[PDB]
This record gives structure tokens, C-alpha cells and sequence, in this order.
């Protein structure tokens, strides 16, 4: 692409300076880059390619739901009719969100996914493939949007059987997987309970663990531990 | 408020 | 340009849309736009063109200079060489801040200033001309310094003519000229003296008029009459 | 910390 003359390193080397600098777009584009040079990711490179594009889409999500509550309030009896700008301009935000979200499921596609033999990056992938159908789903309205809500739980679902075979239950990439499985119920597919108890044998699972583990493996773990918590404060 | 995904 | 095709009015509606969803970029844009239909703005629109252009430069700025004191750390004696790339990507952020100073300076020359003849709007129009050339000062390191200073100076000093024949000493808009003028002469201009005493007297101009101001006049003004305050206890 | 401007 336009990263195409640039050496593999110095891609992943911008986009850490990028990360400091708060240039989360950029970040991506490095990151891109480097993903289409073709080797595999290490652990460190994955998560830069991972916080990349979730702070680039948690952006165009954040407005998209702005927007949308905007343009709902419009369709309200007794809203004055103020013309098609507001959906034209919500349906502008939600095509550029799609197009990250095929993006990123493009690099999973082509050829991430295929090449990650261990568990902690193929379960990785798998839960970002997940992801990004999710985002998605959270736009769909149309024909497509039981098959984007399948292909989300299917990723998601193959991720959690090879993490439940090959992760201890406090690896915190077992428990984000969860987590946001656990949101996809919610919110997604109109199952809370399959959410809640989710999260609840997750969260009980992982405690039960945590006596095996360093003290900085303990923090790593009981973070996204409170973050189970914190869903299951909110929906229960 | 917002639910917690990561 | 893109926005061609899209009516003014509707280019305003998307620019306050924007601006509630945060999207600063897509703001400037639509209000590049809207400029581009060749008529006035008013002050409504005026202030929208100069938040859309504030956020998106401030956003470029502090990225400028997070890169930049990494490179002028990695230049440091003991640094470990590390490549090209810390200047690369720095020059990069940079030509793009460049480039976004030079679009609203085209506004500016091609029609927005020769067309404004009353004070609130010349003042304001010559106030966003010496901004957008002390942004172009603060990353200058070339032949082109002094004269890139120069057009500050010299549009800041033009605003500062007419806001003071032509607007009370409580105006905001004249307020926040003179509060940007100040910071021109303390950071840019190697005049922290010129700096203080601006701020000063602006202030104590300012607070002498106050009794002249209904109430909303009153928050409005001693806002940025806190701003100044704020500058010289930093400077003092 | 910053100087203000507007
Ligand atoms: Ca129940
Ligand atoms: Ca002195
Ligand atoms: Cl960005
Ligand atoms: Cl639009
Ligand atoms: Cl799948
Ligand atoms: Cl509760
Ligand atoms: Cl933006
Ligand atoms: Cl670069
Ligand atoms: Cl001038
Ligand atoms: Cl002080
Ligand atoms: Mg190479
Ligand atoms: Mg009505
Ligand atoms: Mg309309
Ligand atoms: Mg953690
Ligand atoms: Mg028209
Ligand atoms: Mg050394
Ligand atoms: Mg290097
Ligand atoms: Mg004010």
C-alpha cells in the first residue's frame, strides 16, 4: 500500500511514536503496514495493531451514537422537519466505520488468522474478528444483519473453545474474550442471561486461579476481573 | 455508566 | 472543492452536527465548504469556522511537540542512534500542520478579509490570520522565520488598531486578540516584557468597563479576563 | 500549566 517502501521496523517503531503522540489513525496506517509486509505479529505488535484500531473506531462509534440519537429524536412526533442532513451525515460516520471494521477483518482475513498456530494469538484474532463483526452489528439495520450477528458469535465462539482448552482462566486475553462475549449477549443478540452468567463463571473461574500467579500476573489479571465485576454491577 | 468491553 | 455540490445551508447544519459528535475534521471541512460559496459568514459562522480550524491544529500541535521532544532527546549526548524515523514521522505531523495553517490562510486571503468591513468581523478574520502564522512560527526553523514572524506581528498589530478605535475595551473578541498577541511577543517574539504588559493593561482596561455590561456581557468578558489573569501569574 | 490562549 502506501506503507509498501517502508521497512518493516521502522512501521512499528512510528507507530509506537504515533501512540505517544495520540495519533491513534496514523498508528493504524503503520500498523497496516506492517501487518502487509506479511511475517507474523509478535505479542507486542499484535497489541499495537489492537489499540490502534479500537481507538480509531471507538472514535467514529462515539459519534455514530451521538448522531444517532440525534436523527432518532428528529423522527419524534412534533419534531420540526429539518431535511436529510442528519441522516446523510450519520450515514456518512457509519460508512467510514464499516470500512475500518473491513479493514480490520480484511488484515484477519488476509492472512493473520490463517498463519496463528498458538493459542495466544490465534485465540487473539479470533476475539478481534469477533470485535469488529460486533461493530457491525451495532450499525446494522438491514438484510445482512443476522449473518453479521452469526459471523460475530462464531468467531467469538471458536475463540472461546480454544481458550477454554489451552488458557488458564485468569490469562487476560481469556478474560477480555469473555468479557466482550459476554457484552455481545447483552447487547447484541438479546440473551442477558447468557451475558450475566457469563460473566459471573468467568469471573469465579479466574478467582479460583489467581493463587498460581506472580504478583504482577495477579494485576494483569484481577484488572479485567473488575471489569466483569463492573458488568455485572451494572446489569444485575 | 457504559458497560466495560476491552 | 468536495463540497461543491452541497448546499451552504446544509454544510452549516452538518458543521454544528459534527461539532456535537466531535468529528473536528469533518467540521473544518464543511465549513471550508461553506466559505467556498463566496458569501459572507456571519458571527455564528464565523465562530463555528474558527473552532472546526482550532481543534483540528490543536489536536496537530500537540502531537508537533510530543515528537519533537523525543527527537531533541534522541540528539542528546549518551542517546542511543536510532534512525531517521523520529524526524520522519516529526516533519511528517509537521508538513500536515503546515498544510492546515495554509488552508485557513487561503480562506483568509481568498475572500474572507477583503470582503469584511465591519470591526467584529475584520478584528476576528485579522486575529485568525496572525494565529494561523504564530502556529506556522512555532514549528519555523528556516530562512523564512523572521517573515513567517513578521505576518504574525503585522496582522496581530492591524486587529489591535482597529479592535481598539473600534470595539470597547470588555469585547471578547478584543480580549482574546490581545490575549494571543501577548503570547505571541512572550513564546514567539522573545518579548516577555511586551508580553506582561499587554496582558496588564488589557486587563485593567478591561475591569474599568465592566460596569457598562449587563449581566451575560459580564461572564462573557471577565471569562477571558481570567485567561489573562492566568498568563501573568504564570509570567510573574 | 500551559499559557493560555483562545
Ligand atoms: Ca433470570
Ligand atoms: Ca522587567
Ligand atoms: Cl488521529
Ligand atoms: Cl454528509
Ligand atoms: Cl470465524
Ligand atoms: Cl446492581
Ligand atoms: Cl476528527
Ligand atoms: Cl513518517
Ligand atoms: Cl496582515
Ligand atoms: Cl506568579
Ligand atoms: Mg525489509
Ligand atoms: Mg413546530
Ligand atoms: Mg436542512
Ligand atoms: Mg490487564
Ligand atoms: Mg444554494
Ligand atoms: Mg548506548
Ligand atoms: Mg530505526
Ligand atoms: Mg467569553
Amino acid at each position: 500500500g502506501a506503507m509498501g517502501s517502508m521497512e518493516r521496523a521502522s512501521l512499528i517503531q512510528k507507530a509506537k511514536l504515533a501512540e505517544q503522540a495520540e495519533r491513534y489513525e496514523d498508528m493504524a496506517a503503520f500498523m497496516k503496514g506492517a501487518v502487509e509486509k506479511g511475517e507474523e505479529l509478535s505479542v507486542e505488535e499484535r497489541n499495537l495493531l489492537s489499540v490502534a484500531y479500537k481507538n480509531v473506531v471507538g472514535g467514529q462509534r462515539a459519534a455514530w451514537r451521538v448522531l444517532s440519537s440525534i436523527e432518532q429524536k428528529s423522527n419524534e412526533e412534533g419534531s420540526e422537519e429539518k431535511g436529510p442532513e442528519v441522516r446523510e451525515y450519520r450515514e456518512k460516520v457509519e460508512t467510514e466505520l464499516q470500512g475500518v471494521c473491513d479493514t480490520v477483518l480484511g488484515l484477519l482475513d488476509s492472512h493473520l488468522i490463517k498463519e496463528a498456530g498458538d493459542a495466544e494469538s490465534r485465540v487473539f484474532y479470533l476475539k478481534m474478528k469477533g470485535d469488529y463483526y460486533r461493530y457491525l452489528a451495532e450499525v446494522a439495520t438491514g438484510d445482512d444483519k443476522k449473518r453479521i450477528i452469526d459471523s460475530a458469535r462464531s468467531a467469538y465462539q471458536e475463540a472461546m473453545d480454544i481458550s477454554k482448552k489451552e488458557m488458564p482462566p485468569t490469562h487476560p486475553i481469556r478474560l477480555g474474550l469473555a468479557l466482550n462475549f459476554s457484552v455481545f449477549h447483552y447487547e447484541i443478540a438479546n440473551s442477558p442471561e447468557e451475558a450475566i452468567s457469563l460473566a459471573k463463571t468467568t469471573f469465579d473461574e479466574a478467582m479460583a486461579d489467581l493463587h498460581t500467579l506472580s504478583e504482577d500476573s495477579y494485576k494483569d489479571s484481577t484488572l479485567i476481573m473488575q471489569l466483569l465485576r463492573d458488568n455485572l454491577t451494572l446489569w444485575t | 455508566k457504559r458497560r466495560k468491553s476491552v
